[PDB]
């Protein structure tokens, strides 16, 4: 709810919150989750715009397989995507995710 | 082709004129005493008006009268469009294409002299007579129509004018100018 | 920008407060650095006194942090001072992301 | 000395000298095909673009001298969307190789379509191919590859010293060939299948061996050949196969050895 | 779609696909496969050395996607049980064109495969 | 201030009885040995306080480009070089200038002579026209022999030899920078430009390049009074220029005309196809090949000065007629028109070589018809840039025309694709 | 044998072959290069 990783806040949530912290209220929350799950699965199914996959710029994801067989630009960035890497931007980043464990913060 | 060569039958055989040796020498005195590649321009001209078909071994010594590069004065010739590649006749003419002449019809006088001279467009005569080959421009465009044939250039012409034209060229030149009209103002 | 751009500084001005707010108080005891990009803040500390850095953003009026949570470390071999502990904090009241870094060799 | 600030750092330059030259000096380098570093100065490509700071054309850092003190930047507007477009008209008609070409991140146009160049499209329909040119021992000639520039075409003229590259036609269609069957003589032409960018020229000895990608390389000096020194080695598991003309100041002029490169 | 053990396609009318690239060997995060080439008797030059081990290998279609020319391309296989790791890593090429008998799949997934699902 | 048509005033007037001695009698060296007993600096004066434009295709001013050389100190000695060789096609200048009056232009080679201090004169002549070529080298033994330049002729201390050397007849006469490059035996192929121009290097000297059309100009403007070639045109632009009509005509004739006409006037004099801007469309070019084609509401207000001619949509520089009838095809007559750079490409700059034979082989497939829609505004993007990021003059000349097909035009173009797309699909 | 017919390229075997296992004829290691050589005679 606090903070939005890929399109959030448009889809509904519910976070399940006791009041005792023994492991059975610690138990009911997870089973809470999950019955409070579908919610967010099926309004993932009613949002779908058709589109792109992969990020148009080809600096970053590589192309598709019917394109870069006929145009040049094409096969050369899949030359320098693969063996090479991104060419990424300097700097010191972290970022958190809500994993159902706890958090994935990678630095 | 263009960066090809063959290399039978027309490599090592070649001949140089004798009697243009000393018109030649002077051709090279016209431009800069000291430092002379000028002259090998000229004389690549002259080669090709003095002997039909300029060999690939004609123009290195051509170059050595100069003391040139040899690969460097094969390349000058390359990237000019006047002189000859491979094989040219008795008579050879272009015929101009381009969209000051095409306006006014040019593609009809080709058509007509395709038929009328035998074979498609690029393929010259088998008994060695008329070449044809398609050409930018001729230069004077005052003329809807325009071809230059071997030096002097025929303007305006019609439909059985050019055929006319090119029939009588066979046995006695035609000379003309623009015979269709005033040649400065009409 | 539609795809090309993740998201428009909006509250990049809003976080750069916090940069002169510790930096109004002026120790060469904590402050020294004040690094601030991406939605993100950056601090490094004078290794003299680490533990009076980590007693602020705890408890406080203005900010209230508490989670000193993930903490990390970089190996680096290019300066004179090689190691830099980084500490990863989050707020739950305030809802903020700021770091804490060490610049002494710490052999 | 005049004084020009490029990219509002000022440096400090020579009254003869050249725009990519004055770049070095800020630390900064512009996107090259047609050399600084020993080869003689010439256009042919116009890739090199720089806009000015009041100039309605932009101008080529291997030609345009600073001169006068005159803003120049590079990372611009004007520049970025100029180095995209010719990169365009580069691989308009380029045969497309990389996966079989000899070089492969070695290669100096791969590595600036990556930097410089657009990457989403490149709008292109129907390439032209040339005929392979004759060559000898070293360096398995494919004129496919070639992006037709004055690179090597100097360097037989200046720096090897028998002429043989050249032109052969006008538009799409000219060699950098020698158009006259003939191979290629030794001395020092043997340093040429190093200067070319692109994977055209390359040492037909050691082709298709090894990648750029997956080498360790070692700089030691050669023991063929006298007065041979900072050479880099390739190791790329047990045994080297290539080895490459190091930079060196006084020692060689940046080419190799005949004797040495095979 | 799926992955199991490797093996490399070829052409209809004879060749081997695999041009050698040294591309699949870089983006490889196990460095599983090995790859040292020398020209194929006069003019052709594809592959001497190829080697996927089994003793790595995390698979992940990485090599079926950085490859250009659809070389490994990645067959329903499960079959795979040997009584040493000499008998599991894969040599030079042999066992990998013996994937035959999975290239009639390979052909058929592959169908389902250009622009994707 | 309105500008009349000739009005019994032309630069070069004889053109059906002209030898030797033929033209002399018809206004011909008549102040040879008054020009040159005046000095260089007044002398060159003279052009500049008429505010002569250049003849060439390019719009650069005639007297400023002359005295950009100057000369305060030379090493290396200095020569003159003259084109006259046939450029941009729809021109009729080059068999008339040197063809028609060969005397005049060998003057023109003496005037500017000791004004910028050259000693030896250089001509270019195209390899197609021959006969052009040798009208040219018979005024030359005529005036070497006799006495009218070379050494010392008529009182003159300063030295002059005329040479005319045949081209290959291509771009090499094009460009200012190809012209140095031709004429000192290298192959065809255009000088940088930017560090370097005509007055600091060409062939090993300091030049200056001139047009067949402007160095006949010279003896003209020196002979009469400086204020009878500013009188015809306008304030910013002034000076008689040869237009030539070429194509869809009822009578095809090159005719000299008065600065700053009108494009409706002219073509009325001349005759053209059907109506000069009623019944027939009007697809005219105010330039021979660099200019794109004017539309058809806007004809009339256009002028024939390049001053005037950069109001609306681009500036006329070569000066020649291009119409094209109702009747007659746009779309494959403009494709042509490329298809002449795709010949005469040098194979230097990297969006030429590979650039303009890239953008004929789209232009071809909108003849036929195969192009999409969405592919008219892609090419647009591609044209612009062309003009900018090239040495010679040659990739703007092959840029403006494609301009000039999404300007104006359009539903032509996409009556051509709409056809295709419902017929064969 | 339906609906869906197998390609036919004449590269692919005849015969299905079962697993290698621990009985003979099975897989096997194989060196590929031919190594730096060297020789001496008299
Ligand atoms: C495509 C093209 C062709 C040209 N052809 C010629 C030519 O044949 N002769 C010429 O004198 N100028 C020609 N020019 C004009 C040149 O730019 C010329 O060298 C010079 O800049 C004009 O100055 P001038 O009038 O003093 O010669 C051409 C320009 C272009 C764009
Ligand atoms: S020359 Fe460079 S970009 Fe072109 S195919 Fe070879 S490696 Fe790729
Ligand atoms: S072979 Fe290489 S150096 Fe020579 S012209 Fe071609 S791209 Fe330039
Ligand atoms: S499997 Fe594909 S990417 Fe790997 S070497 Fe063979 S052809 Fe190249
Ligand atoms: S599946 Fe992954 S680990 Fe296995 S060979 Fe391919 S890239 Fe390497
Ligand atoms: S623009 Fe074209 S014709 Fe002009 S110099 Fe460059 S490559 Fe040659
Ligand atoms: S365009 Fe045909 S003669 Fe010039
Ligand atoms: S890199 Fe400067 S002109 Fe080619």
């Amino acid at each position: 709810k606090t903070q939005p990783y890929d399109v959030y806040d448009q889809v509904e949530f519910d976070v399940p919150i006791g009041s005792r912290g023994d492991c059975y209220d610690r138990y009911l929350c997870r089973v809470e989750e999950m019955r409070q799950s579908i919610r967010i699965i099926s309004q993932c199914l009613n949002k779908m715009p058709p589109g792109e996959i992969k990020v148009d710029d080809a600096k970053v994801s590589p192309p598709k397989r019917a394109e870069m067989k006929t145009s040049m630009e094409s096969l050369i960035h899949h030359f320098k995507l693969y063996t090479e890497g991104y060419q990424v931007p300097p700097g010191a980043t972290y970022t958190a995710i809500e994993a159902p464990k706890g958090e994935f913060g990678v630095y | 082709v263009h960066r090809d060569t063959p290399e039978n039958n027309p490599e090592t055989p070649f001949d140089f004129t004798p009697e243009n040796y000393k018109r030649i020498e002077a051709i090279v005195k016209n431009y800069p005493e000291g430092h002379k590649a000028a002259a090998v321009l000229p004389v690549l001209d002259l080669a090709q008006r003095q002997n039909g078909w300029l060999p690939i071994s004609a123009m290195n010594k051509v170059a050595e009268i100069l003391q040139v590069p040899p690969m460097r004065v094969y390349e000058v010739a390359t990237f000019y469009t006047m002189y000859n590649r491979k094989p040219v006749g008795k008579y050879h003419i272009q015929v101009c294409t381009t969209t000051p002449c095409m306006l006014r019809n040019s593609d009809s006088i080709l058509e007509a002299i395709q038929k009328k001279l035998g074979i498609k467009v690029g393929e010259t005569t088998p008994d060695k007579l008329f070449t044809l080959i398609e050409v930018e421009c001729l230069g004077a465009c005052v003329n809807a129509p325009m071809v230059q044939i071997n030096d002097n250039y025929y303007e305006d012409l019609t439909p059985k004018d050019i055929e006319e034209i090119i029939d009588e060229l066979k046995a006695g030149k035609i000379p003309k100018p623009g015979p269709r009209s005033g040649r400065f103002s009409c | 920008r539609p795809t090309v751009r993740p998201r428009n500084d909006v509250a990049h001005k809003q976080l750069s407060a916090f940069g002169e707010y510790v930096a109004e108080i002026l120790p060469k005891y904590v402050q020294q650095v004040q690094v601030s990009c991406f939605n993100e803040l950056e601090i490094c500390i004078h290794p003299d006194g680490v533990i009076p850095v980590l007693t602020f953003l705890r408890d406080h009026s203005n900010a209230q942090f508490k989670s000193l949570a993930d903490l990390t470390a970089v190996d680096i071999p290019t300066r004179q001072n090689r190691f830099e502990i980084v500490y990863n904090l989050l707020s739950l009241r305030f809802n903020s992301r700021i770091r804490v870094k060490t610049y002494t060799d710490e052999l | 000395l005049i004084e020009v600030f490029v990219d509002g750092q000022s440096v400090m330059v020579e009254p003869g000298t050249t725009v990519l030259q004055a770049c070095e000096k800020v630390g900064m380098q512009i996107p090259r095909f047609c050399y600084h570093e020993r080869l003689s100065v010439a256009g042919n490509c116009r890739m090199c673009l720089v806009e000015i700071e009041k100039a309605p054309k932009v101008v080529a850092a291997c030609a345009m001298p600073v001169m006068k003190g005159w803003n120049i930047l590079t990372n611009s507007e004007k520049t970025k969307k100029a180095r995209e477009g010719v990169m365009e008209f580069l691989l308009a008609n380029h045969p497309l190789d990389c996966p079989i070409c000899d070089q492969g991140g070695e290669c100096d146009l791969q590595d600036q379509s990556m930097m410089f160049g657009s990457d989403r499209s490149r709008f292109l329909e129907g390439k032209r191919a040339v005929e392979d040119k004759n060559i000898g021992p070293l360096v398995k000639t494919i004129m496919t590859r070639c992006i037709q520039c004055t690179r090597c075409i100097r360097f037989a003229s200046e720096i090897a010293g028998v002429d043989d590259l050249g032109t052969t036609g006008r538009g799409n269609d000219m060699q950098v060939g020698t158009y006259i069957e003939k191979m290629f003589m030794s001395e020092l032409s043997g340093n040429i299948i190093d200067i070319c960018p692109v994977g055209a020229l390359t040492x037909x000895x050691x082709x298709x061996x090894x990648x750029x990608x997956x080498x360790x390389x070692x700089x030691x000096x050669x023991x063929x050949x006298x007065x041979x020194x900072x050479x880099x080695x390739x190791x790329x598991x047990x045994x080297x196969x290539x080895x490459x003309x190091x930079x060196x100041x006084x020692x060689x002029x940046x080419x190799x050895x005949x004797x040495x490169x095979x | 779609r799926f992955r199991g053990e490797h093996a490399l396609r070829r052409y209809p009318s004879g060749e081997e696909r695999c041009i050698a690239c040294k591309l699949c060997e870089a983006v490889c995060p196990a460095q599983a496969i090995t790859i040292e080439a020398e020209p194929r008797a006069d003019g052709s030059r594809r592959t001497t050395r190829y080697d996927i081990d089994m003793t790595k290998c995390i698979y992940c279609g990485f090599c079926q996607e950085a490859c250009p020319v659809d070389a490994i391309v990645e067959g329903p296989n499960f079959e795979f049980s040997t009584e040493t790791h000499e008998e599991l890593l894969y040599n030079k090429e042999k066992l990998l064109n013996n994937g035959d008998k999975w290239e009639a799949e390979i052909a058929a997934n592959i169908q389902a495969d250009y622009l994707y699902r | 201030s309105l500008k009349d048509e000739d009005r019994i005033f032309t630069n070069l007037y004889g053109r059906h009885d002209w030898r030797l001695k033929g033209a002399q009698s018809r206004g011909d060296w008549y102040k040879t040995k008054e020009i040159l007993l005046k000095g260089p600096d007044w002398i060159l004066g003279e052009v500049k306080t008429s505010g002569l434009r250049g003849r060439g295709g390019a719009g650069f001013p005639t007297g400023l480009k002359w005295s950009f050389m100057n000369k305060p100190s030379d090493g290396r000695p200095k020569y003159l070089v003259v084109n006259a060789d046939e450029g941009e096609p729809g021109t009729c200048k080059d068999r008339e200038i040197i063809r028609h009056d060969p005397h005049k232009l060998v003057e023109g080679c003496l005037v500017g002579g000791r004004a910028m201090g050259a000693r030896a004169a250089y001509i270019y002549i195209r390899g197609e026209f021959y006969n052009e070529a040798s009208n040219l080298q018979v005024a030359i033994r005529e005036a070497y022999e006799a006495g009218l330049i070379g050494k010392n002729a008529c009182g003159s201390g300063y030295d002059f030899d005329v040479f005319v050397v045949r081209g290959a007849g291509a771009y090499i006469c094009g460009e200012e920078t190809a012209l140095i490059e031709s004429i000192e035996g290298k192959q065809g192929k255009p000088r940088l430009k930017p560090p370097f121009p005509a007055d600091v290097g060409v062939f090993g000297c300091p030049t200056t390049v001139a047009n067949v059309e402007t160095v006949a100009v010279s003896p003209t403007i020196c002979r009469r009074g400086g204020a009878w070639f500013a009188s015809f045109g306008r304030e910013r632009n002034s000076g008689t220029k040869l237009f030539n009509i070429s194509g869809h005509v009822n009578n095809p004739c090159t005719v000299e005309e008065e600065m700053s006409v009108p494009l409706k006037e002219l073509i009325e004099k001349h005759a053209g196809g059907v109506t000069g801007g009623w019944d027939n469309l009007l697809a005219v070019i105010p330039g021979g090949s660099s200019t794109p084609l004017i539309p058809k509401s806007v004809c009339e207000t256009v002028l024939m000065d390049f001053d005037a001619l950069i109001q609306a949509q681009t500036g006329l520089g070569t000066a020649a007629v291009i119409v094209m009838d109702r009747s007659t095809d746009i779309v494959k007559a403009i494709a042509r028109l490329i298809e002449f750079y795709k010949h005469e490409s040098c194979g230097q700059c990297t969006p030429c070589r590979e650039g303009v034979d890239w953008m004929n082989k789209v232009m071809a497939r909108f003849v036929r018809g195969d192009a999409r829609p969405a592919e008219i505004d892609s090419l647009w993007e591609i044209s612009k840039q062309i003009e900018g990021h090239t040495i010679c003059a040659l990739g703007d000349g092959a840029a403006w025309p494609v301009q000039g097909l999404i300007r104006h035009f359009r539903p032509e173009l996409e009556e051509r694709m709409q056809q295709f797309a419902q017929q064969h699909q | 044998p339906t609906v869906k017919p197998p390609t036919a390229r004449k590269f692919i075997w005849t015969n299905h072959k079962f697993n290698l296992s621990g009985t003979p004829q099975q897989y096997v290691p194989y060196s590929t290069t031919r190594k730096k050589i060297q020789e001496w005679v008299p």
